[PDB]
């Protein structure tokens, strides 16, 4: 798909960036199956959410939690919970329906989790906009523009 | 004569080679590609678009001056980048066409 | 931002209860811990007499009575969730009641991983020390003496990192702990001795023994028996060294026992509450040997009957048992030797209202606002109608879990999402199974989800629609869509399978309830869980997994997709105002979207990029966005007005922070008072049944009330000597900052109750006291 | 009937008598 090709292109250039800060490959988001690393398009998603960012443009981004807190999933990082399933269900029964559903899903998915072993923003913006051969040289793009363009592309393509 | 030179340059712009020719189509922008070293390690910058503009300016005296600029482009790439790198291998690939069709000039 | 937060309804869920002699040597006292509240009752001929109710600047996690040698009456130990430890004494000097802070301190550690099973606080039977299990691998010992006024504790390294439950054993020459822990070899029970002078652990009286896989509770038995009773899932065991005595009664297999209480002072009888609400009595049979020693012969469990789902139990006196519930109403019950002819020996004496958990609520006008909340869970689940009087509450029991509520004024009915547990066969009759008219959707324990149409007047289940197998109903809205004059009940659902991480299926089902009948008007198949739905300018705004989709209602009475937004992890919450949409994420805090009518698509405005585990979101106004997260904190985000660059303009700035101490489940626009220093009114309902109100103040009002906060903090004495600034400080396991842009309305309101000399001291060199009394009264009337 | 509920502890027999 064209979106997959653009994602591949973006990944293959960011693999050279020393200022790029990708999301941790052992993030709970991969473990919870909320991001799919099988298909390259995940990078674009991570760009859209500022889960992967350029440190040159955004030097002071707040860190992304590695594992959800106990209230959020009821599962210690990559460990089976000590608390009995009945007790966890009773605790989750106190949550609003959307949060209850999310928490039960996260518990169920992160119970089976296993650990994963461990600035070109202007040109990436032009690549995502598909305007590498048309934009003037004077045009300058930061990570903000790259994020906006990635979000627009995902909206159009997903 | 330079009509032939233009024909090789168009055959390098041609869509068959663009899978490997695309980095050379325009000057290496330094603010966009984060390459805050080009101006120091490379002194005179050349690209296929500049070569095309110089053909349009008829600034070349002969096919060897065109050869000189297109060589200064490939040289600039072969130099600024580590060997085994991708742009050095799509460079090696693009020089191939240039030579195979220039050798027949 | 400038916000004012005030409690309208104090938390009602009971988190702890103890009995002892705290107010006097002769009084029999019941102490109840409801989150931030501590209530003291005297057991009398007429029942429970409340003598003092106190508020603490913390979330009570440990509450234990102990009597040191030389003390005429019991002292209290309280630990908060923010690790504020205090040894308190009840002091009475004639019509004046004071909770004296004998000792106070903070026992948090700079480094430490909080334990999964939570904070455990135990006291030595001889009151030699207080033990605290706070972190993995650390047992904190606070020596008890008159000179340790600062609670100078010391840590002992605990080899067992995964400790489930720990107690101090009786009849030991040295302070001894017995605890159940988990290792790769299963769950075991172990004992240690504590040496204060050596500051270390020594070998326990009896070596370790393997226990049940789900062994969860430790009960230290008094003399004459000694030893411990381990309670798990399908067995109850007794260990006292060479004495091992296990039983596996089938009656306890059906539900997990969650709480215990010792009835007899000698430990021959225990109360056990399970998750289904069943009350059992554990009986330990005595055997007086000819050697002169008393041993245990057999364990017996008898089904006493049914109570409210018990968080904690406590035998008071004369067969009366207090049952403290967080999932339902608490109750005083009576144990009788003779059954009620129904096989039940338990008879309920009194009910204490609990609103928790408030999973959803709404404000209706049945010009006076009333709150209707989905309270409780399982057999305790109900609807609660709260109105101003102080608060008057009517309970409509459902006997199943309510999940969502929406009012349909044109139909004079409420739509309520409900769930019941079936084994299919229902475990008990409930609202969904006893509807006047019922229908089923066309095209172990299981959750069966229903939409209940409930009369506004009689609060009777008029209709119940049973959704598909494996279908969970998440979102509900009552609205009119497009050009269709009919008002619909719209339900978002999700098919749930263990094979799937994210739901690959879900439905938007549009029903019409008319002429006392329910018909399915339309069904749309989506590719995920419909978490939230909002009526958006005649269109249907829904959140499906990680997407926010705006649908239009066509003339053919079917939903057609207008636009999509994909930049989310898990869009759980949606609120709208005008053309603005507040999208609450699972972890990515709040995002502001603007629908563009001229382009027919969404536009991202600004996202709060501080990771917040959102539980509820609300829009205060076009600029201010209020959110609550799972660490009991409220925040207010603004669009950066001083933003000069695009990057700055993409950021929502957290301008207000406040530690509430409550887990907010729902925000709603509305007031309980009849239709002022403050503008706006947002009610919030929380897990513990606490209901609060957030309003907005100007710069001058906020400044004045913050100065008053400082003066009151200087003047007002805190129970446990906890600083108000420390308590209200925004706090997660990652980040801690002082509260900003939030006025603690409870603190300000407390100014009216202090003595007039204290009032004059507070307002000195501010301004007479009368003007500020008028100010605080105006604040109260909101 | 329930011989195991016969002797429940009494701290003060007046307690809960006038409930
Ligand atoms: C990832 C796509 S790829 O086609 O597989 N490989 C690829 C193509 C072109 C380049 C370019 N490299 C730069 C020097 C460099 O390594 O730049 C960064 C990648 C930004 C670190 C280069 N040297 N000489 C020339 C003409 N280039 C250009 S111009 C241009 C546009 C690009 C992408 C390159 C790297 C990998
Ligand atoms: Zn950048």
């Amino acid at each position: 798909s064209p979106l997959e090709s653009l994602a591949w292109q973006v990944k293959c250039l960011l693999k050279y960036s020393t200022t790029w800060k990708p999301l941790n490959p052992n993030s709970w988001l991969y473990h919870a199956k909320l991001l799919d690393p099988s298909t390259p398009v995940h990078i674009l998603r991570e760009i859209g959410l500022r889960l992967s960012h350029c440190s040159h443009c955004v030097p002071k981004l707040e860190p992304i939690p590695e594992w959800p807190p106990l209230a959020s999933c009821g599962v210690p990082p990559f460990q089976k919970p000590l608390t009995s399933p009945s007790r966890l269900s009773r605790d989750h029964a106190t949550l609003n329906g959307a949060l209850q559903f999310a928490t039960k899903q996260l518990s169920r998915t992160l119970s089976r989790a296993t650990p994963i072993p461990e600035c070109c923003c202007g040109w990436l913006t032009k690549t995502v906009k598909e305007t590498t051969r048309t934009e003037p040289i004077n045009t300058t793009y930061s990570y903000t523009d790259f994020q906006k363009a990635v979000n627009k592309l995902l909206t159009a393509s997903l | 004569q330079l009509k032939c030179c233009s024909g090789i340059l168009k055959e390098m712009f041609a869509k068959k080679h663009a899978a490997y020719a695309w980095p050379f189509y325009k000057p290496v922008d330094v603010e966009a590609l984060g390459l805050h070293d080009y101006c120091d390690i490379i002194k005179h910058p050349m690209d296929m678009s500049t070569i095309k503009s110089k053909l349009e300016a008829r600034e070349y005296r002969d096919a060897q001056e065109f050869g000189a600029d297109v060589r200064l482009m490939f040289s600039n790439c072969y130099k600024y980048n580590p060997p085994d790198h991708e742009v050095v291998a799509m460079a090696r690939k693009l020089q191939d066409v240039f030579e195979m069709r220039f050798a027949k000039m | 931002s400038y916000n004012y937060v005030v409690t309208a309804q104090k938390p009602t869920a009971v988190n702890g209860c103890v009995t002892g002699h705290f107010t006097s040597a002769e009084d029999l006292n019941l102490l109840i811990a409801k989150n931030t509240r501590l209530e003291i009752y005297v057991v009398t001929a007429e029942g429970l007499r409340p003598v003092k109710e106190v508020g603490m600047y913390g979330k009570i996690a440990v509450m234990e009575l102990f009597r040191p040698k030389g003390e005429s009456k019991d002292l209290l130990f309280i630990l908060t969730a923010k690790y504020n430890a205090c040894i308190l004494e009840y002091k009475q000097s004639g019509e004046s009641i004071d909770i004296i802070t004998r000792a106070h301190g903070n026992v948090q550690d700079r480094i430490g991983r909080p334990s999964e099973t939570g904070i455990i606080g135990i006291i030595d039977p001889e009151c030699r020390m207080i033990g605290l299990r706070l972190y993995d691998g650390l047992f904190k010992v606070i020596p008890l003496d008159r000179d340790n006024k600062e609670l100078k504790a010391f840590n002992i390294r605990l080899e067992e990192l995964h400790v489930i439950d720990v107690k101090f054993l009786y009849g030991c020459q040295a302070p001894t702990i017995c605890f159940v822990y988990q290792d790769p070899q299963g769950r075991h029970v172990k004992t240690y001795e504590v040496s204060l002078r050596e500051k270390e652990f020594n070998k326990g009286p009896w070596k370790q023994e393997n226990v049940e896989a789900e062994a969860s509770m430790v009960i230290a038995v008094p003399e004459p028996f000694g030893g411990a009773i381990i309670i798990g899932q399908e067995s109850i065991t007794y260990h006292n060294g060479d004495k091992y005595l296990a039983i596996a009664p089938p009656i306890i297999k059906q539900s997990t026992i969650v709480c215990h209480n010792r009835v007899d002072p000698n430990g021959s009888r225990y109360l056990l509450g399970d998750m289904e609400g069943r009350l059992f009595m554990l009986l330990l049979e005595k055997e007086e040997q000819m050697d002169g020693t008393v041993t245990l012969k057999d364990l017996r469990v008898e089904l006493l009957g049914e109570t409210s789902i018990a968080e904690c139990l406590t035998y008071l006196d004369n067969g009366v048992v207090f049952v403290g519930s967080r999932l339902g109403d608490s109750q005083l019950v009576k144990l009788n030797v003779d059954s009620n002819e129904q096989g039940s020996y338990v008879v309920a004496m009194e009910t204490f209202t609990n609103l928790g958990p408030i999973v959803d609520m709404c404000v209706v006008d049945l010009g006076q606002g009333q709150l209707v909340t989905c309270s409780g869970a399982f057999k305790e689940g109900s609807l609660r109608i709260i109105r101003n009087g102080k608060l008057h509450i009517r309970t409509v029991p459902l006997y199943e879990s309510p999940r969502k509520i929406c009012y349909q004024e044109v139909s004079q009915c409420f739509g309520v999402l409900s769930s019941r547990i079936e084994v299919t066969t229902a475990l008990r009759p409930s609202a969904s199974t006893q509807a006047l008219s019922s229908s089923v959707s066309s095209s172990e324990e299981v959750e069966v989800h229903n939409l209940l149409i409930i009369d506004q007047h009689t609060f009777e289940v008029l209709h119940a629609h049973q959704f598909l197998q494996n279908e969970y109903a998440l979102s509900l809205v009552s609205c009119k869509l497009g050009k269709d004059p009919n008002t619909y009940f719209i339900v978002g659902t999700a098919m749930v399978y263990p094979e799937e991480a994210e739901p690959k299926q879900g439905r938007i089902v549009v029903f019409q309830y008319s002429d006392g009948k329910l018909q399915t008007v339309a069904e749309k198949e989506v590719k995920g869980a419909v978490y939230s739905m909002v009526e958006f300018n005649g269109k249907l705004l829904a959140s499906i997994n990680s997407t926010v989709r705006l649908y239009e209602w066509t003339t053919e009475k079917e939903l057609r997709t207008e636009c999509n937004h994909y930049n989310n992890i898990m869009a759980l919450y949606l609120k709208t105002k005008g053309d603005f949409i507040l999208v609450g994420d699972l972890m990515r805090s709040v995002l502001l979207l603007a629908y563009k009518p001229m382009e027919g698509n969404f536009e991202e405005i600004a996202r709060d990029f501080n990771p917040n585990w959102m539980s509820a979101v609300e829009i205060l106004d076009d600029d201010n966005f209020l959110g609550a997260e799972n660490a009991f904190n409220l925040f207010v985000c603004q669009k950066d007005s001083a933003a000069t660059t695009d990057e700055e303009r993409q950021h929502l700035q957290e301008v207000g922070l406040f530690h509430l101490g409550e887990f907010v489940n729902v925000f709603c626009h509305g007031s309980l008072v009849m239709q002022t220093p403050t503008q706006g009114s947002v009610l919030f309902g929380t897990v513990n049944g606490m209901i609060g109100l957030v309003t907005s103040l100007s710069e001058s009002w906020y400044n004045l009330l913050l100065d008053m906060q400082n003066r009151l903090n200087k003047v007002i004495k805190s129970v446990g000597k906890i600083e108000h600034s420390f308590w209200r400080s925004f706090h997660t396991e990652r980040k801690t900052e002082p509260a900003t842009g939030f006025i603690d309305g409870d603190l300000i309101e407390s100014f009216l109750d202090i003595s007039r000399p204290k009032m004059q001291e507070v307002v000195a060199n501010l301004a007479t006291a009368d003007d500020l009394i008028k100010v605080v009264e105006e604040l109260t009337r909101i | 009937m329930a011989d195991f509920l016969k002797g429940l502890p009494v701290y003060n027999k007046s307690n809960f008598s006038r409930f």
